[PDB]
RNA sequence: CUAAGAAAUUCACGGCGGGCUUGAUGUCCGCGUCUACCUGGUUCACUGCCGUGUAGGCAG
């Protein structure tokens, strides 16, 4: 929630076999929660040797090629799988289903320390970059570069010294850095319009995410609902059931000094801006706030609109 | 009673495309194989003149003004220096059954016209269209531009029939003057022989023969055709003059309405120049919009009172209506 | 309408950037209005001082070209061409093209 | 050719604001016109039956 | 009260080709029926020709009229504002006559301004003029732009009485077609010079000739009104009018010596300029061009 | 510290036989395209003897 005092950049991260699931009712874009994740482990092997914390991450998604296929002319879409090892007899597996995609996407980290001038600006960038190629990213690894050499070197700018028209200019270079990308905000706004909208009825939010990101066709007063955007339905964090087990009650955990709640996940709606649509480039952070005794986690996007 | 939905007339007083030729002195007497006047082209610094926003704070349009000029290519058909009369030659035709409606649909109002316009024809003839059309042709009107600064515009209008010249004209465009509305004698013989054309008593064929007397290779300016946005700068982009085969041209829809000013009963000034005419009266040289239909002095009122609703306007209306049922045109809904 | 401007603006630069190298040629009529707009970064074995014809294009001739495309295929009201929804319909395309122009005059700079 | 406004416009709406909006800036196109040569006067058609 | 769309002002003073012919010293009474320039080619491709090796004297021949009639634009709009440019016209022709403007274009013709490059390496620039309403002549003059100075504001009585002419053929009633013949002494196999394209040179039947715009950019060289550095006296006159060739911007927007605030204030406001930006607002508009955006 | 951490779909094949698309037609009228602009370019760090070395007293 820290106001930022730069925009750090990696320009085009091109990952393979990305986590195309998400949820159990979403599967096209790997989560936020994942990238937010990224930048937390980002800022864990970065920023304890730089006395800078990051929290703010853009999305932008250049390109999305999936990996599906559709079963015999039909409207619907499996997922094609992946082979697994056999077991003592050597049989067969049990295949359980899980997707696959394959992305490239930049990140607009968000660096709100103190430790931007004691260390030149190339040198930060530079040895973020080299951590961040090492790194999964959503369920999935990230390809290096080759010899295409172009998008090879890694922006930042200081937010804190500057003029109005020199941030504009600042801008003029990241969003022409980020020219087919299309970024990803997400909207209790337009949400809280169609319940408030929808409201005669019943305020379920769940009839309402389903009946948003749809092709829908009525009557006379062929008419299809229009929008002046391009909406999904994405996970908006955790929702926490169970109360707060101490480390060691719950078996089988990951580790035992840490506490563990038993979650379904929220789900919210998200949308698909250019990154010229918005003006200033803090407002295209996901930043995640987080609460002990409410089991409520969250994606939040703030400061936008 | 109403119109029809597609009314329609042809281009009676029919010109064709001119050929400005040009050539030495005397020989304009028995002028038959002179040289022409061409379409060729030169290039041009174009160094910007036209107006700047106020209060000029930035110096980098005061760099980017000269330090990054333009390079064009503009045509110019000056004549030779050796030559001196812009013979500007053309034909004109007038096909005659004025009234009579190229593409009408409906009878009743087909009737009404027919009858209304032959009410006018052999109640009050073409003399007077016939001398304003002789007064347009008597001038250089159908020149736009290259009336103005000129030693003696003369004309030499001829009729041919078969293939043979009947008699010699022999004018000035300075003596006759270019607003006048007179009435002299060869020209009203002239002026006669449009009225014999124009009436449907027979056929004519003028030839007009204008020796612009401009200069001892003056610059002379045939009508511009149009660009589209597939051609750069270099390309002559800026102007391209119109053009027959070798030769420079004028246009046949341009001269077709610098022959045709009946309307001078237009309501600001006569007196600041005649117009051309045109339903909805309007002149794109001046830009401004005489006729309004909030007036009645649209000639789709004249034709709908003259025709339809029975009320017969002012006899210099009736003119103005005949001129514009004789230039052709769309009309109907 | 600036949605899809907008849009069309961002899709046509991330189409229109597919190869790297392209110049003044045959058939470049739309490189006097996309030359810079429209068009990826030129190559880079010319003289210097040819800075100033892709810095100083602005999105005037282009995104004023898109304006007049918009203007003369889309067109407002007919018959109430003095209420209100054809005003903020010229409004809306008149910021549509300065959008443009804003977002598209920077191709050399 | 530059052309204007001709055709019966309907007087149920007649600025002068669009009035002079289209005889400012009229419309314009080409239009393709067969003529005759300069020497030429006659027109030899020939078609076969 | 507001300005008009589209102002249309044509060319007055409008001027056509330089031709060129060689001749020799002292058989020079005859320039009538000189060998003309033809295009030769040496070994980019330089196709520029030069004068032979027996005859020095360049003879340039060019011609020029006046159109006027200044006080109406030849496109407009308005009817008011019209009437108030019709009323100021009509203001300054009851002020004052072309004889400023007439004694100024004689300072243009009297030196040798004309020729950008070729004045240089000629010995006697004799100006030989004729008078022609017809074929024949009807007055002569000879000058030398050599006891003529160039920058100088000097006005000769010869150069008083053919500006005085000039003056009688400008004030609109009545006509004067004068031409000007030059001696270009280059030299016996030394370079012509016809104007360039966009080498890329310039020609005409037979003979070769220099193009129209630039003499209409020579005659009007009147600018001596541009406030950094006026030893160089006049250069060419346009709004936001300088010379291209130093890089160099004059009549600067920033202060008053622009056409287009001059314009304003003597026309809109009533705020009327001085008598010499008046004369700057005239030659700039009997220079011909566009003016409104 | 990322609905985290993991993953061999492989093997082979004959699409093939046949066909009348057809008859007729009016594109019809009509227009205002214009005022303009410097190449001598800074022309892409240049030609003719006795020395295939950073040497040239030039009708360049």
């Amino acid at each position: 929630v820290t106001d930022p005092e730069a925009l750090l950049l990696l320009p085009r991260l091109s990952i393979q076999n990305a986590n195309a699931i998400s949820s159990p009712l979403t599967w096209g874009f790997p989560s936020p929660g994942a990238f937010t994740g990224f930048v937390h482990a980002l800022q864990r092997r970065v920023g304890i040797s730089l006395d800078i914390e990051l929290d703010g991450v853009g999305i932008v998604c250049h390109r999305f090629e999936a990996q599906i296929s559709q079963p015999a002319g039909k409207r619907t879409k499996v997922f094609n799988l992946t082979r697994n090892p056999l077991n003592r007899d050597g049989s067969t597996a049990a295949i359980v289903e899980e997707g696959r995609a394959h992305l490239e996407v930049s990140l607009l980290l968000g660096v709100h320390g103190d430790g931007l001038d004691d260390h030149p600006a190339q040198e930060i960038a530079r040895q973020v970059q080299e951590q961040a190629g090492a790194m999964r990213l959503a369920g999935g690894s990230i390809l290096p570069w080759c010899n295409e050499r172009f998008p090879a070197p890694n922006a930042e700018l200081l937010m804190l010294g500057g003029s109005d028209e020199q941030r504009r200019k600042n801008q003029r270079r990241l969003t022409r850095r980020l020219l087919p990308g299309f970024a990803l905000v997400s909207r209790e706004a337009l949400l809280q319009q169609h319940l408030e909208t929808l409201r005669t009825t019943l305020p379920e939010a769940t009839t309402l995410d389903a009946l948003l990101d749809l092709c829908r066709i009525n009557f006379e007063p062929w008419q299809v609902r229009d929008k002046p955007g391009w909406l999904v339905p994405i996970p908006a964090g955790y929702n926490a059931l169970s109360p707060l087990y101490l480390p060691g009650e719950v078996r089988n955990a990951r580790d035992r000094e840490t506490p563990l709640r038993f979650v379904e996940n929220l789900f919210g709606l998200g949308e698909w801006l250019s990154p010229h649509r918005v003006a200033a480039l803090s407002d295209l952070l996901w930043y995640h706030h987080a609460e002990p005794d409410k089991g409520l986690y969250r994606w939040s996007t703030p400061r936008f609109v | 009673l109403s119109t029809a939905s597609v009314l329609a007339f042809e281009r009676k007083l029919d010109p064709s495309d001119a050929l400005m030729s040009a050539g030495a002195w005397a020989q304009r007497d028995a002028s038959q194989e002179w040289p022409a006047v061409t379409v060729r082209e030169k290039s041009v610094r174009g160094t910007i003149s036209n107006r700047l926003k106020t209060k000029d704070r930035d110096p980098a349009k005061l760099d980017a003004s000269i330090q990054s000029p333009n390079l064009q290519t503009v045509d110019v058909a000056n004549l030779p220096s050796d030559a001196d009369t812009l013979k500007v030659r053309f034909t004109l035709r007038v096909l005659g059954g004025a009234g009579t409606p190229s593409a009408c649909n409906d009878a009743a109002y087909r009737d009404k016209l027919l009858q209304t316009v032959a009410t006018y024809v052999n109640d009050q003839g073409f003399a007077e269209l016939a001398r304003r059309y002789a007064h347009n042709l008597a001038n250089a009107r159908f020149l736009w531009r290259n009336r103005v600064g000129a030693e003696a515009v003369e004309v030499r209008i001829n009729h041919i029939r078969q293939g043979e010249v009947a008699r010699a004209w022999r004018f000035d465009a300075l003596a006759i003057g270019l607003r006048d509305f007179k009435a002299d004698a060869e020209l009203d013989a002239l002026a006669e022989l449009i009225a014999s054309g124009l009436s449907g008593s027979g056929h004519v064929l003028l030839e007009v023969v204008a020796f612009a007397r401009i200069g001892d290779g003056q610059e002379v300016f045939p009508s511009q055709e149009l660009i589209l946005d597939k051609g750069d700068k270099k390309g002559q982009k800026s102007k391209t003059l119109y053009s027959v085969r070798d030769a420079a041209a004028i246009h046949s829809q341009k001269i077709g309405n610098a022959l045709r000013t009946i309307d001078t009963w237009y309501p600001d000034e006569d007196g600041l120049g005649p117009i051309a005419v045109e339903p909805y009266g309007s002149v794109t040289s001046q830009g401004k919009a005489y006729r309004q239909p909030k007036q009645k002095l649209d000639f789709y009122t004249l034709l709908d009172n003259w025709v339809l609703r029975d009320e017969a306007p002012a006899v210099e209306q009736q003119h103005y209506v005949i001129a514009n049922l004789i230039r052709g045109g769309v009309f109907g809904e | 309408v600036a949605q899809i401007c907008d849009e069309a603006l961002q899709y046509a630069a991330r189409l229109r950037e597919l190869e790297p190298g392209w110049s003044a040629t045959p058939g470049c009529q739309l490189h006097d209005a996309e030359q810079l707009w429209l068009d990826p970064l030129r190559a880079q074995t010319d003289e210097t001082f040819l800075q100033r014809r892709l810095r100083g294009d602005w999105p005037a001739e282009v995104g004023n070209r898109f304006a007049n495309w918009l203007n003369r295929a889309v067109s407002s009201d007919s018959q109430i061409l003095g209420s209100p929804e054809a005003a903020q319909w010229s409004q809306e395309l008149s910021k549509e093209l300065t959008m443009f122009k804003e977002i598209l005059e920077d191709e050399r700079d």
